[PDB]
């Protein structure tokens, strides 16, 4: 998780193009070909340019933020697929199946009521896991990434 | 970045250029700067022929990508249809 400096960061540099790197590098930080030296002749190119010139510090950068953009898309989609985790996401969160939560409540009921305890934690996560069974929805995957909080004491 | 940032220089003219050849350079040096910045691109009798060649064909370009990357023609008649 790193950051961006502004009371260090160069006069004539504006920011926009200081967001675009920290993007940039981050995204290959974290996510741990021709793509690579070609870039590279481009930047020792502009070492080259005996004036700095802005109007073109950004052709550069920006094809450079651009692919790997397109290559990020292509994974967060693709790959890892995006729509089936939103998917599971308007479900639970949005009370997108709310078949599911009609029955919650019918059960985790008298035990909410009560001003809550250290134990009542416990006491609904079973509640909830009868829930999915009695709507059917066998399922042994993001059944325990499902995991009800209460804030206790504080 | 047309009207302003560009100035012909009365004083600096060399004589051996007549007055409307120093207003055809400072136009082909002003039709490709702001090719650059702005639109966002990038790329005697001899001496009479050779700004000619530099005018028919940058002004031509500068046309090019003014009409299919912005069709500048395309809102002329949009802003007939609607805002008249």
């Amino acid at each position: 998780q790193f950051s961006l400096r502004v009371e260090i960061l160069p006069s004539y540099i504006p920011v926009r193009v200081a967001e675009k790197i920290l993007f940039v590098g981050e995204s290959v930080q974290m996510f741990e070909k021709n793509q690579e030296d070609t870039f590279a002749a481009e930047l020792h190119r502009l070492k080259q340019q005996p004036l700095f010139s802005l109007v073109d510090f950004e052709q550069v950068v920006d094809r450079i933020r651009s692919t790997v953009a397109e290559h990020l898309w292509k994974l967060m989609v693709e790959e890892s697929d995006l729509l089936g985790q939103l998917k599971i996401i308007k479900d639970f969160y949005l009370l997108g199946r709310g078949e599911l939560f009609q029955a919650f409540i019918d059960t985790a009921q008298h035990m909410l009521k009560t001003p809550p305890t250290a134990v009542t934690e416990h006491d609904v996560n079973v509640a909830f896991q009868q829930s999915a069974h009695k709507v059917l929805l066998d399922d042994d995957n993001l059944l325990p990434l499902l995991h009800l909080t209460i804030e206790y004491h504080g | 970045l047309w009207h302003d940032k560009y100035t012909l220089r009365k004083s600096m003219i060399p004589s051996f250029m007549t007055m409307d050849q120093s207003r055809k350079v400072l136009l082909i040096g002003k039709s490709i700067n702001f090719l650059h910045q702005v639109c966002h691109d990038q790329t005697e009798n001899a001496f009479q022929g050779k700004i000619d060649a530099a005018y028919f064909e940058t002004s031509k370009y500068l046309l090019d990508v003014l009409n299919k990357k912005y069709s500048l023609l395309d809102h002329m008649q949009a802003m007939r249809r609607y805002l008249l």
